[PDB]
DNA sequence: AAAAAAAAAATTGTATATATCTGACACGTGCCTGGAGACTAGGGAGTAATCCCCTTGGCGGTTAAAACGCGGGGGACAGCGCGTACGTGCGTTTAAGCGGTGCTAGAGCTGTCTACGACCAATTGAGCGGCCTCGGCACCGGGATTCT
DNA sequence: AGAATCCCGGTGCCGAGGCCGCTCAATTGGTCGTAGACAGCTCTAGCACCGCTTAAACGCACGTACGCGCTGTCCCCCGCGTTTTAACCGCCAAGGGGATTACTCCCTAGTCTCCAGGCACGTGTCAGATATATACAATTTTTTTTTT
């Protein structure tokens, strides 16, 4: 099986619930779309670097070191997943 | 007193702290007092850290601490955010904050 | 400053969050079970106590407000002989329907179609025979008063009559009435009866307003020529009222004029309300028994009521074909 | 295998602290976290200056530098502080 | 019926105390499996990895939000606009 | 005649974005560089290279803060800067938490 | 002595920043911002100074400094 | 016959051995790697000196310039996106002005 | 002191041969080819770190150079140093 | 007669007390591996002497730069009217999520054995310091084109 | 018509690329200790499926508060002129501190041996969830009274 149509996954109140943890008092019609494309080119990024460390190892699972290490070569270091 | 941290009144190891300094590729020699000085550091880091984060725990009347609490405690230091506004906790959430245009006149 | 600095506000916060707490437990226990010694903080901080007796008898005057309070009938009758000089003298009077009275209907307190007029809508009908009783505002949107008797233009209710039902579409607009109960048909966020008008042709409106919409029809219900009704008495009536849904409308009232201007505002109810602690004259008793005893010093006898003499039937225009099967209660028959 | 931590040792400046007070599992993540950090960090700015200066020994005083560095005035003049005169108590004995 | 504006505040408290993750993991993680198999075909991904996604993507989202919350809000605006992510993008160093 | 205002700005605007010559007096700099580095420990030498290296870092930190704070401006549905522009530059960036 | 940043040349690095209109409250948080920046940037100078025995501090001191927050500056020994 | 001869690249390759060995990396250092090091290394210059030669001739220069540099490190944004954090002596920056700031 | 100028000005009149350059861009070349120098090898070691091994070869630094550089330089310059590495190994 | 201010009640979240239980934290234990005690050697670092490079300092010119005033015009800001896009609540549909159940690809450890990298003496050339010579480019100026 | 900017020519001037010479560093060569490539065995966690209860998402309609456009105002920087001023250049003196070399003490690395501290594991018991049933200060809105 192949995955297709799963942007849309994220779900308009996920993304109204997303805001008010933001502090956000009224959101506009057109938001939702350029949040996904934003949510969508950092995804891109974590997964390129996490599955280019992934096969460094000679891996064939992805870890969640590998995910750490991505995350703090980004410079967005992430707390308590071991390190 | 033959542990090395209890000759100087450490509570983090010294053994453990040299070896890691031995095998980390940093230098090919290291010096004795080393790790005395990291254990002294990483006791002061770890007390202001963790008194802070029980302040947070009775405020809320809780007796076990949260890193949800560690949020709260490491949020509301001007210095310790200067540390660490750069890292992400986990399940940390944001301290509360309402700005006063957004409030019904 | 210092972080020893810091530490020490810190502690000495500490020590008034203690302290208050303290505080809040030697007053949580009571005086008697505790020890002499023991409540000497709370003896000097009498002031504390002191609020805690005025919260616990201001619970307890809540729940005398909510619970139905009684009063002699002796004291009841020569009230309602004042009463009756003050209706009698007035030449124009405007009296409110409650929900005591519309528990004394069966109505619930604040079907339709099985509910009868009270006593006390018949009680009220019988005065406006008499013409003591110019308008009446009701709190029931059972349309009950109107079964009772009550002239149309006399009565007015800003739930709305559930049989009545007026059509949004006319800008006149047009007026229609059915004896069956339309709650079934209608529900919340919209507003249309279903039936179509015999000679418009179109949808009606019931004149009834749900909870959470906003009725745009002045025809069934006029709020102006309520508050022309209340300016004009010479003094204004209350009686059997919980008063929670009149309270909600306060122009029905004209309570938006002074009280010096207005004229004078009397309530009688078994259960409490603000507005009867603001009368000049209050009566604890039921509705049915003092509307009773006021036409018993009228002198004038209290009505009788019949589906035969309930106006709503007759008023009511024949039902469209089809709608028997839509609404699931019966139409009432006279 | 044996995995290391700091569990012991953090738990007993706990009770030196806070005699009565308790610990969650994530919360000692966070702080290995932390301990870790922080340890790559310093000792990541005295290789680099150890390098800097053209010498080949690390020794007590590139690493308060490093401290001064990384740490905020008044965190920093506690720090210095302590850490003088815990050398100073372990080099005496 | 509350004024407008009482549920917003009371949402924004609600969540604001909240600590926990806002997103359905079937779905995101269906979405991560998508996005990483244009890379490598017949992957396989471990729970701790996709959690981790979960709260990297969840903090960096807040974050942005007040982000554009404090763009707009200087934008004597109380409505937020796709200026002011755009704004925010821009102007943190992206793009 | 008196140009409109604009034309000078704009006239000025090319000319300083077609130019890499340093833009304030050295001399000036390098007292303030003196005077705000001599309250840690007294009796300080410098060279001229660690002068220019700070004047052109502050100068190409400071000129980038400027177009930042231009994009808030034009965003703002303005043509004019404020302070408050500058204030949400230095929240972004994250310098000041 | 914060004052010899005069305000012809905060406008004139106003202009190289592309900003046509400047505000009256302007010059005196530019002096406050390039302080605070000039104060980090001389602590991290004068830290690596008195780390390697020396009374001078030489510019690949501020290369260092400047290095360490990321801000990395060419032509002068980097 | 030198390791950059017989390798057919330009830049040292036992300098880079060397300060790899000094470079407190790894106790012990690879053979081909310093190898692949120069070989990137000649790749990125040239692509970075070829574009500085274009903008430099692009200007009716026989002589390369920081600020030549600097258009070529802003018009690209691969290297933008490589050179980002990095700030450029005496480079400058690219002229833009904005739409709505223009006269009618 | 040591420098990269003369392997940079043969690259310049292999590519360039009727251009003439000055020292301060000779200066951001420098500064350039090292801060490269830092990024890639700080990242091949802590590749090293990661996978528990000792010994550092051309495979962490060529992951390393697919992960900090663009696509199509990225497959240019692995492409490159393969074939580089692959004739430094032909002749011994 | 109308507007403003204070008080009171009703909302509105906001906080809370408590009975049961349950799973996770704390404490006891065996042991085994890393840390500690002792001795040796050797290279790295601390200390003394020199110099000459460089930084600080002063002074006269002049000259572009800075400072101040003033008329004016475009821009900021407040207010008002109006259309609509989004909050809000209710009925309906859907898929997330929990619980087993099973399989297997796949990570981890163990053994070895060979290929590869470190170390050291010889040695030779490519890279670095000095001097040059001269041409590419800056400077002042005249003219060619371009918005206002 | 008009100032501001691009364009072409002439001249001077100091940096750039060459050339010479030498010295440390790259290269040969051999050798020995050692890391990992590979096979294989094993055990565990990720994948796939199923069934079900239910909480959330969705679609809709209604209202209303907000964004936006327009108008008026007033007001505060901008461009230009004129007086003021200190920046910069060039030159000259002097002393400190950075850098180098030589030298002798001593502190880390390394090795061996032995022991005790931490880790995996197991079990008890109690703090917090979890549901249930309630108080409660803030607030806010409406009414009533007072003042102009």
């Amino acid at each position: 099986k192949v995955l297709r149509d799963n942007i849309q996954g994220i779900t308009k109140p996920a993304i109204r619930r997303l805001a008010r943890r933001g502090g956000v008092k009224r959101i506009s019609g057109l938001i939702y779309e350029e949040t996904r494309g934003v949510l969508k080119v950092f995804l891109e990024n974590v997964i390129r670097d996490a599955v280019t460390y992934t096969e460094h190892a000679k891996r064939k699972t992805v870890t969640a070191m590998d995910v750490v290490y991505a995350l703090k070569r980004q410079g967005r270091t992430l707390y308590g997943f071991g390190g | 007193a033959k542990s090395r941290s209890s000759r100087a009144g450490l509570q983090f190891p010294v053994g453990r702290v040299h070896r890691l300094l031995r095998k980390g590729n940093y230098a090919e020699r290291v010096g004795a007092g080393a790790p005395v000085y990291m254990a002294a550091v990483l006791e002061y880091l770890t007390a202001e850290i963790l008194e802070l984060a029980g302040n947070a725990a009775r405020d809320n009347k809780k007796t076990r601490i949260i890193p949800r609490h560690l949020q709260l405690a490491i949020r509301n230091d001007e210095e310790l955010n200067k540390l660490l506004g750069k890292v992400t906790i986990a399940q940390g959430g944001v301290l509360p904050n309402i700005q006063a245009v957004l409030l019904p006149k | 400053e210092r972080k020893a600095a810091e530490r020490v506000r810190r502690l000495r916060e500490e020590q008034q969050r203690e302290r208050l707490r303290q505080v809040s437990r030697i007053l949580r226990k009571a005086a008697a079970e505790r020890s002499a010694e023991e409540g000497r903080l709370l003896a000097e901080s009498a002031d504390l106590v002191t609020e805690l007796q005025g919260r616990s008898r201001r619970r307890e005057g809540l729940k005398r407000r909510q619970e139905e309070v009684c009063d002699d009938p002796e004291e009841l009758r020569g009230k309602v002989r004042e009463l009756a000089s003050a209706v009698r003298n007035a030449k124009y009077l405007v009296v409110y329907t409650g929900a005591g009275i519309s528990t004394a209907a069966s109505i619930p307190d604040y079907d339709l179609s099985e509910a009868e007029p009270t006593l006390t809508h018949m009680s009220i009908t019988r005065l406006h025979e008499q013409k003591l009783v110019q308008h009446v505002v009701s709190q029931n949107c059972d349309g009950l008063h109107l079964r009772s008797g009550l002239p149309r233009t006399a009565i007015s209710e800003l739930h709305g009559n559930m049989y009545i039902e007026v059509c949004t579409s006319c800008v006149p607009n047009r007026e229609y009435v059915r004896v069956f109960d339309v709650t079934e048909r209608t529900a919340l966020h919209r507003h249309q009866t279903g039936r179509t008008c015999h000679k418009c042709g179109t949808q009606l409106r019931d004149t009834i307003v749900h909870f959470g919409e906003r009725g745009t029809l002045g025809q069934p219900l006029n709020w102006e020529a309520a508050t022309e009704a209340a300016s004009r008495a010479d003094t204004i009536l209350c009686l059997g009222s919980s008063l929670k849904v009149l309270k909600k409308y306060p122009r029905l009232w004209c309570m938006t004029k002074p009280p010096s201007r207005r004229p004078k505002l009397y309530i009688v109810n078994l259960q409490w309300t603000p507005k009867d602690d603001w009368a000049a004259l209050k009566l604890h008793g039921k509705c049915d028994d003092v509307m009773r005893l006021l036409m018993a010093e009228l002198g004038l006898e209290i009505p009788a009521y019949s589906r035969w003499q309930d106006p709503i039937f007759s008023l009511a225009t024949p039902l469209r074909a089809g709608e028997e099967g839509s609404h699931s209660r019966k139409s009432l028959c006279r | 295998s044996r995995k290391e931590s700091y569990s012991i040792y953090v738990y007993k400046v706990l009770k030196q602290v806070h005699p009565d007070t308790g610990i969650s599992s994530k919360a000692m993540g966070i702080m290995n976290s932390f301990v870790n950090d922080i340890f790559e960090r310093i000792a990541g700015e005295a290789s680099r200056l150890a390098h800097y200066n053209k010498r080949s020994t690390i020794t007590s005083r590139e690493i308060q530098t490093a401290v001064r560095l990384l740490l905020p005035g008044e965190l920093a003049k506690h720090a210095v502080s302590e850490g003088t005169k815990a050398v100073t108590k372990y080099t005496s004995a | 019926r509350y004024r407008p504006g009482t549920v917003c505040l009371r949402e924004i408290r609600r969540y604001q105390k909240s600590t926990e993750l806002l997103i359905r993991k079937l779905p995101f993680q269906r979405l991560v499996r998508e996005i990483a198999q244009d890379f490598k075909t017949d992957l396989r991904f471990q729970s701790s990895a996709v959690m981790a996604l979960q709260e990297a993507s969840e903090a960096y989202l807040v974050g942005l939000f007040e982000d554009t919350n404090l763009a707009a809000i200087h934008a004597k605006r109380v409505t937020i606009m796709p200026k002011d992510i755009q704004l925010a993008r821009r102007i943190r160093g992206e793009r």
